């Protein structure tokens, strides 16, 4: 299939890419379903700290913009507690251009810059201001979760 | 060759950091669909592979433990 085809090459493209910190690959048999691997960048609050996502691509991918979600629980102003992530690319600005590694880098990127206007976790948006505390509270939960 | 083995162990690394082990089965089986019919068009098969992950678990640049493979 072309999607498949398609799923195929951006697999190729991010083994080939060496980003740092990201990764992803296809959950056993489907290039539909794959699991990702980020962890937060030096200097935020979120170093030394990696999470697992879920990626779902549907019928009508890469017009239809991939399901992806917080397989590990992430406390984030941008994140629910279902692993949900607020996200712009991931809904009214998807363009059928992006690909798996640009999903990667931009969640990665939005770990360490959330955006407060627009949070599903509240109570992580109210202590973002406070980066010590925060650290603190993230570290100490990540651990428990 | 050599872009095709060294390509094999970028995927092998990637397939072991998302899906934490793998038995040589599944390994063989991820590079037959992703590498060997996939874009790459890179021909391998099982002995070579087999072979190939036991020269990294001797170097250590992986772990064989209760039947399969995980990175150190």
């Amino acid at each position: 299939g072309p999607v498949g085809k398609r799923l195929q090459q951006e697999l190729m493209t991010l083994m080939m890419s060496g980003d740092k910190g990201i990764s992803a690959f296809p959950e056993s048999d489907n290039l539909f379903k794959w699991v990702g691997t980020i962890h937060g960048a030096a200097g935020t609050v979120y170093e030394d700290l990696r999470y697992k996502l879920s990626l779902e691509f549907p019928s009508g991918y890469p017009y239809n913009a991939p399901t992806v979600k917080f397989l590990t629980p992430c406390y984030h102003p941008n994140v629910d507690t279902q692993g949900n992530i607020c996200l712009d690319i991931l809904k009214e600005k998807w363009s059928a251009l992006y690909d798996v590694r640009t999903i990667l880098l931009s969640i990665q990127s939005l770990l360490g810059e959330p955006n407060i206007d627009s949070p599903l976790n509240t109570h992580a948006a109210e202590l973002w201001k406070n980066p010590t505390a925060f650290k603190k509270y993230l570290q100490e939960t990540y651990s428990k979760q | 060759k050599e872009e095709e083995l060294l390509l094999f162990w970028t995927y092998i690394q990637a397939m072991l950091t998302n899906l934490e082990s793998l038995s040589l089965d599944r390994i063989y089986n991820m590079l037959r669909m992703f590498v060997v019919t996939g874009p790459a068009l890179a021909e391998i098969d099982l002995q070579e592979l087999q072979g190939y992950l036991q020269k990294k678990v001797r170097d250590q640049q992986l772990v064989y433990s209760a039947g399969v493979y995980r990175l150190p």
